[PDB]
RNA sequence: AAACUUUCAACAACGGAUCUCUUGGUUCUCGCAUCGAUGAAGAACGCAGCGAAAUGCGAUACGUAAUGUGAAUUGCAGAAUUCCGUGAAUCAUCGAAUCUUUGAACGCACAUUGCGCCCCUUGGUAUUCCAGGGGGCAUGCCUGUUUGAGCGUCAUUU
RNA sequence: UGAUAGAAUAAUCUAGCGAAACCA
RNA sequence: CGUGGAGGUCAGUGACGAAGCCUAGACCGUAAGGUCGGGUCGAACGGCCUCUAGUGCAGAUCUUGGUGGUAGUAGCAAAUGGGUUAGUCGAUCCUAAGAGAUGGGGAAGCUCCGUUUCAAAGGCCUGAUUUUAUGCAGGCCACCAUCGAAAGGGAAUCCGGUUAAGAUUCCGGAACCUGG
RNA sequence: GGACCAAGGAGUCUAACGUCUAUGCGAGUGUUUGGGUGUAAAACCCAUACGCGUAGGUUGGGGCCUCGCAAGAGGUGCACAAUCGACCGAUCCUGAUGUCUUCGGAUGGAUUUGAGUAAGAGCAUAGCUGUUGGGACCCUGGUUCCUGCCGAA
RNA sequence: GUUUGACCUCAAAUCAGGUAGGAGUACCCGCUGAAAAGCGGAGGAAAAGAAACCAACCGGGAUUGCCUUAGUAACGGCGAGUGAAGCGGCAAAAGCUCAAAUUUGAAAUCUGGUACCUUCGGUGCCCGAGUUGUAAUUUGGAGAGGGCAACUUUGGGGCCGUUCCUUGUCUAUGUUCCUUGGAACAGGACGUCAUAGAGGGUGAGAAUCCCGUGUGGCGAGGAGUGCGGUUCUUUGUAAAGUGCCUUCGAAGAGUCGAGUUGUUUUGCAGCUCUAAGUGGGUGGUAAAUUCCAUCUAAAGCUAAAUAUUGGCGAGAGACCGAUAGCGAACAAGUACAGUGAUGGAAAGAUGAAAAGAACUUUGAAAAGAGAGUGAAAAAGUACGUGAAAUUGUUGAAAGGGAAGGGCAUUUGAUCAGACAUGGUGUUUUGUGCCCUCUGCUCCUUGUGGGUAGGGGAAUCUCGCAU
């Protein structure tokens, strides 16, 4: 037996985390740059979704290295495979738009 | 009202703070307001009372009496002023334990700690 | 306590029905139903026969619903806003609240609920400009953004029609908040709900002309006792 | 407050090691850039304050509803009835070139290049197959790169 | 008739019910992460001018030193503060010390107040002898230093 | 220091202390 | 109808006396009950619209507390500061039947076997060990931790005096033993 | 079953189905896992998902209309009921046009079938209650206010 | 050479430096295990965790946790009932390190000792450790060697701020009049503050008496690289990254697996057997001498989202108010009981102040009586208030071996039992919102409201008084 009495409280604490982390990460977003990825499982195969990370080859197609891209806040998954054209292209456009909107301090 | 979270408004906590207070906090609690003349003198309203200074009584049954404090009985949150006593049926004398919130200080006993305290509280000390 | 003779009848024994935490505390409410209750409260605040029916000192106020300029929001000091409510005429309500401070009759006096007093005006603002700090110190007054409009603040004790003061921009903003037949809702898929009867007065309908045409003549309105 | 430890610590003459934290955990300093520390407000939120900056606070797709906060009046559809600033400041700061230093050459190896420059001159196929003063057998073009850096540094 | 018995009332007993409080629990939430061989927790014995418990302390014993505040402490007794301050206080804070006997308990033993061993210091005629004071001396494991041993293996006519 | 005393010789009365069982 | 608590309200009541208690005081209720007087008393408490429940007792040989009779009865218990002084007296030391670490060996393991056993189980003598010139050489000895006796084994003290209560232990005199 | 008296003292809570009632919306409904917000365990706003549901005739007949002063007459007929239908699925025969030699179901029958079609009603919350399970009224015994109404075996 | 020395092993050190134990144990992880207990081991979390994964899709992509999947699949004398998981939405997000081929043009590596220095360390020197392999580089997502073309990059300190912690200090407004009271903090009148009307204390309900509260300010001592400025230096053929070309291009074995036994509901363990390298694991697929999918096991680390009836602290409560609430509001795990393991009570309120009853007297002594304090001993350390059961005295009545109530009435006792004292008409005189004249003022602007000055009742008239 357990009752979530702290449901109101923990959220507050969580936003405190979402405050406090943000304090350290002051210009940058809290979250990384995640891929837009179409789901499996025919019930959901029309659904698109947030994915974990893009790939090496896609980040190369964006025009940078993944080792550098992790410093730019772009989530990268090696074990994913890019197999759909439109997914790949839309995520490349996403990467380009993310590159357009950042300004990086030396 | 209470805006800080670190401030608390529990009656039980507040009384447990009050009655179990150490003596250094008690002389801060045992504070008396100055006269209108002394406020015109130093620009300050209330002060921690000690024993060397002079006072008048503004409430109670012994209202409109005055004197120098004999001793500050900090353990009972109280203060024995000289010459405000009950004389028992043996003929002996025992002072009324007064309370500094019911007192108005008339003549201060000024010291270097006291002068520096008046200075740090913004006093216009002569 | 969990385990902390053995009888409910016994001195010091375990009690009948140890009170357990998993008894229901919060109660789920349909969202449209909650919004409907708030809408009925807001509509009730206009009337002011209801506000007198709850008990408020609003007999000398300019009109209903009382609407002040938005400049009220820009007051940042308590004495100025209290003088402003004097200039309104809600002074008697404030004095009622201030006199009404009594001590709680229960044991809950020593459960940090020591004092009790009536409720007063409710100030509705579009935007804070220091007004909520200025009215914080005066008792009985409670402020509310138009977006929230707390029902507990609206109909306290489930009695409809607390005395509510509006700022000018808030009163315009109420159209944004609830919509109309002209302005949409700003709430997702919400509609200000309909009436099942159009005319609020039944005796007007009964005594109108045409029911009064269609109806047979009436009795004595108390029966003539025969035999 | 019924453990033996808590009761003894209550009755003890030590006093509780009491520290107050609950007020100061809500407020945070941002600690990182003085520009954001200037424009930070401590009143709006992380979210509202990042929006007022112009920086995208969360990247993508917030759960829940944002504040559309009544910027405009929306009117009903008739259905055809019948008849930047701080962004600019940080953009200048990132656009500001740092005072960089050219990577120079070390004195021994530029002296080595100076020996090669007088021994062979400018040609590279002879100095590539030179044993003395090319004992590390430098690459054909690394020689060119170091000599061009040395010439731009000294001796045209 | 008194005495006695019963009932009722008055006053007085007995009793602690009721009412009102409450430095107590009870439950929920939030933050934090911190015991030991540098001797824990726990036990014992003492320490106050006058103490029984409670707390505090360790023979420097309801404490010492430090820092801050600035005149107390208080049941009685008694010091005071040269008081314009190196300063009371059962004050606060606490970072330097002391820390009795045990206890993971640690020189060996132990039903002994048994038996030691080593080092440092001082004295008593002191080169021997004795006395005092002080400090170490448990097991396992790791790394290293040092000392050995082995019929283990090998070399040994420039 | 310890033990109900007083009287009946040092073999019944007074005094002192004083229950429990049970109890439409 | 009543009870604890909660929201609203009566700008409700209250140290010129709340709540509670008593009331051979009055009143209203069919009743559950409610209202007032008086007395006592000292600090909070009510009416109304709602909410909420640890919400209503004569019994359960119920729990706890208090008080009866029994009973002045049974019966007499039923409950009723000071002082110990030891080389010689003992313990301590030795071993007895027996117990038991170590080295080892068993056992998933708590631990079990075994006691001088298949152990490198210490402490003594000599040295210009006569040349390697600032590094230990040559020999000797031979079983085994510890515990186990206030009656076994075992260094040595007697007389007289003295205390409210102590003495081969204090006092006086007279002795002895061990080690240096 | 009882010496008396005071206080305490026994159908509480939760989960799953079920009826009823109230409320909001309605072929849809359900904010509160979570996010945003806040005067901060309150209130306020809500993205994507998810849950559950959705995806003919005759006879009458409430009424209503007409006429009739009325009584009645005629007409249209809510809900619902009965009939005769129809169709779908099944049921057992017919077994064609074709047919890979065993495939096929065309057509016509037959009874019942079914919360079937032939024009929805549900979802959510609350309350009271039914069954079951958690210690589950308390320890055979006990089980706490009044009045009214209905009231068996 | 019967000598001497390398090793290697094994001993010994009152050698140097370290470390293990025990307590607690809410949460965590292992082991054992009944009708949980126990054992072992940690931490602020732990565990798990970067696929030998899930899927069959338009594929997804470490772990963890929440909602849903779902009371479904599946299991079960398919009885009792037991009881998942993929996906989706969300919270949180983070990835890395070894082991395989040589640095061989130089073991480039490190502990320790010592001397110094700017000391959670640095430098030097010297012992050691180590080739039976310590460094650099490389963990498949490859990578390495070169070469080409370019570009692109540099590290370390200081100091002062900032940030964090621990503190210290400052920062409003009545004690204004009256009544009551022992005491105003009560009641009334008049106020002031407020980003402060939370709370507490002060002899009764205190914003304004005090402490605080609220708003800001000034410090102090630390922690620290989080970043922000300054300042000092850092290169040595130093280190790295991207594209192209060329040449190569090595990985977890008593393991995988098989059988059996136990255990669990498929893993795990034991025993026996025991592999491969275009390998192996796993799953669908078939028009079938199938194709396709998807990972790399047998090595390791990793924050956060998570649990937490323990610790250290806070803050709250539609909780209980001294038979309740913890056993314990109190000198409660106490007194006490038990040989022990263990069990385990009862017990809160004088008063505002002890002002705790001077003094006289009875009295062994206990207790009195005078007296006094106190607002109150109808508060006397038996003490707030002080119910019932029960006891004593007095009064009344009844009874004589009398039991209780219900109705109804006498008798006796007793109580209640106007602050009632007016109305109607007439008359006298006086006065005013009555009369007249002259105004002022508020709007709701009328069928209005307030209000002034002088005159008159000589006459009328209203109200009032008489």
């Amino acid at each position: 037996v357990k009752v979530h009495f702290d449901q109101a409280g923990k959220k507050v604490s969580r936003r405190n985390a979402r405050a406090t982390r943000a304090a350290k990460i002051a210009p940058r977003p809290l979250d990384l740059l995640r891929p837009v990825v179409r789901a499996p499982t025919v019930k959901y195969n029309r659904k698109v979704r947030a994915g974990r990370g893009f790939t090496l080859a896609e980040v190369k197609a964006a025009g940078l290295t993944a080792a550098y891209a992790r410093t730019i806040g772009i989530a990268v998954d090696h074990r994913r495979q890019n197999r759909n054209q439109e997914i790949f292209d839309a995520n490349v456009q996403r990467l380009k738009e993310y590159q357009s909107k950042i300004i990086v301090f030396p | 009202a209470k805006q800080s979270l670190d401030v608390s408004s529990d009656r039980r906590k507040a009384r447990k703070a009050y009655f179990t207070a150490p003596s250094s906090q008690r002389r801060v609690l045992l504070s008396a307001p100055l006269s209108k003349e002394l406020r015109a003198q130093y620009g300050i309203k209330a002060l921690p009372i000690r024993r060397d200074d002079e006072v008048l009584v503004v409430r109670g049954s012994k209202k409109g009496q005055e004197g120098k404090i004999s001793s500050v009985y900090r353990l009972k949150f109280a203060v024995q002023v000289d010459k405000v006593t009950k004389e028992k049926v043996n003929g002996a004398s025992v002072p009324i334990n007064l309370h500094p919130s019911k007192l108005v200080i008339t003549k201060l006993h000024l010291d270097k700690d006291r002068k520096a305290l008046i200075q740090r509280k913004g006093g216009k000390l002569e | 306590s969990e385990k902390a003779a053995f009888g409910n009848m016994c001195r010091g024994g375990r009690m009948f029905a140890p009170t357990k935490t998993w008894r229901k505390w919060n109660v789920k409410v349909n969202h449209n139903e909650k919004r409907y209750a708030t809408a009925s409260a807001i509509a009730a605040t206009a009337v002011a026969s209801l506000v007198l029916a709850r008990g408020h000192r609003v007999e000398k106020i300019p009109e209903i619903p009382l609407v002040v300029s938005t400049d009220l929001e820009s007051i940042q000091k308590t004495k100025e806003a209290v003088a402003a409510l004097k200039a309104v005429g809600a002074h008697s309500d404030l004095l009622k609240v201030l006199k009404s401070k009594k001590l709680r009759a229960g044991k809950g006096k020593y459960r940090n609920r020591r004092w009790t007093q009536r409720r007063g005006p409710l100030v509705v603002y579009a935007e804070d400009n220091g007004i909520v700090k200025a009215l914080r110190n005066v008792p009985g007054v409670e402020t509310a953004n138009v977006a929230s409009l707390n029902l507990l603040q609206l109909a306290p004790g489930a009695h409809l029609g607390r005395f509510v003061i509006w700022t000018e921009a808030a009163f315009t903003k109420l159209d944004q908040v609830w919509g109309s037949e002209t302005v949409a809702s700003s709430k997702v898929g919400y509609t200000l709900p309909s009436h099942i009867i159009s005319t609020s007065d039944v005796t007007r309908i009964i005594n109108s002309s045409e029911i009064q045409s269609a109806i047979r003549p009436a009795g004595q309105a108390t029966q003539k006792r025969t035999h | 407050m019924t453990s033996v430890r808590k009761r003894k610590m209550n009755r003890s003459s030590v006093g509780k090691a009491t520290r107050r934290n609950k007020d100061k955990q809500r407020k945070i300093n941002i600690q990182s850039n003085p520009i954001i520390a200037a424009n930070w407000d401590y009143s709006l939120t992380m979210a509202q304050n990042y929006k007022k900056l112009g920086l995208r606070a969360k990247l993508q797709t917030p759960a829940g509803g944002k504040e559309a906060d009544l910027s405009k009046v929306v009117k009903r559809i008739p259905l055809t009835k019948p008849v930047t600033e701080v962004v600019k400041k940080l953009e200048e700061l990132a656009s500001r070139p740092v005072i960089r230093k050219e990577r120079s050459q070390s004195e021994r190896e530029e002296e080595w290049l100076e020996k090669l420059y007088k021994k062979h001159g400018d040609d590279y196929k002879k100095m590539f197959f030179d044993k003395k003063l090319n004992i590390y057998q430098q690459s054909e073009g690394d020689l060119k790169r170091r000599l061009l850096r040395w010439k731009k540094r000294n001796g045209i």
